[PDB]
């Protein structure tokens, strides 16, 4: 979930 | 017309518009890759389509972060919502760029594929349902505000499995449904049947995306290498 998270996390 | 409703509509229309280039703004270009023959999977079409989908997933996440209250939910629930609505939003976006005369769909970089190429790129058995949905969508004459609201209603849905706070998501969706209802009546007052008709598209979208989840499965077997990282995260 990685990517996602990244993404997210913002 | 209400002050709170007008702001919600403006925010969602702006979120959609700023993450979605319209067909009219793009410079359409075609490719010769198996344009006339139907095959199980065209590798060159698949690489272009998989990369374009990856970019579109990034835009859908940017769109979600601009929807009011979305970033206030738990990270777990944002992830659950984005994964559940992923195919619904990509399909609604590709179908918004449908050209009936040539029977084509245009991607965000301008790549325009015909029915046979969409089939060969990876849609396969999904193709006629996606194109039928595009034809049903076209007469609705939706604008950025309505497409954006339909996308937000599909994403912010409390019925998704494994939601930590489904009632919180239900509450967040209610202002969007109300905003869509008044906007549809304010923009098109002569036709008051448009609002539940627009909501029927969401049911069709969920049906197409349920079949789409099965297509991810059959595609993983046909494609040479593994699925792109972000696609694997969203659909597995
Ligand atoms: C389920 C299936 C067949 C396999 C898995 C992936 C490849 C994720 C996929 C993606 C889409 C799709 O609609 N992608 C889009 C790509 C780009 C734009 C744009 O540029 O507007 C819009 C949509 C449809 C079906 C599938």
């Amino acid at each position: 979930h990685k990517i996602l998270l990244r993404l997210l996390r913002x | 017309l209400t002050p709170e409703v007008g702001e919600l509509i403006e925010k969602v229309r702006k979120a959609h518009q700023e993450t979605f280039p319209a067909l009219c703004q793009l410079g359409k270009y075609t490719t010769n890759n198996s344009s006339e023959q139907r095959v199980s999977l065209d590798i060159d079409l698949w690489d272009k389509f998989s990369e374009l989908s990856t970019k579109c997933i990034i835009k859908t996440v940017e769109f979600a972060k601009q929807l009011p209250g979305f970033t206030t939910l738990t990270i777990a629930d944002q992830i659950t919502l984005l994964k559940a609505a992923c195919l619904d939003i990509l399909i609604l976006r590709i179908c918004t760029r449908y050209t009936p005369e040539q029977d084509t769909m245009t991607f965000s970089d301008g790549l325009t594929l015909n029915r046979t190429q969409m089939h060969n790129a990876g849609f396969g058995p999904l193709t006629d349902l996606v194109f039928a949905f595009a034809n049903q969508l076209l007469p609705l004459e939706m604008d950025d505000a309505e497409t954006g609201l339909l996308s937000a209603i599909c994403l912010i849905c409390g019925d998704r499995q494994d939601l930590e706070q489904p009632d919180r998501v239900d509450m967040l969706q209610e202002p969007l449904l109300e905003a869509l209802k008044v906007y549809v009546r304010k923009r098109r007052p002569s036709r008051p049947h448009m609002f539940p008709k627009m909501l029927m598209k969401i049911t069709d979208l969920r049906s197409i995306s349920a079949k789409g989840a099965e297509r991810v499965i059959t595609l993983k077997m046909e494609i040479p290498g593994s699925m792109p990282p972000l696609i694997q995260e969203m659909l597995e």
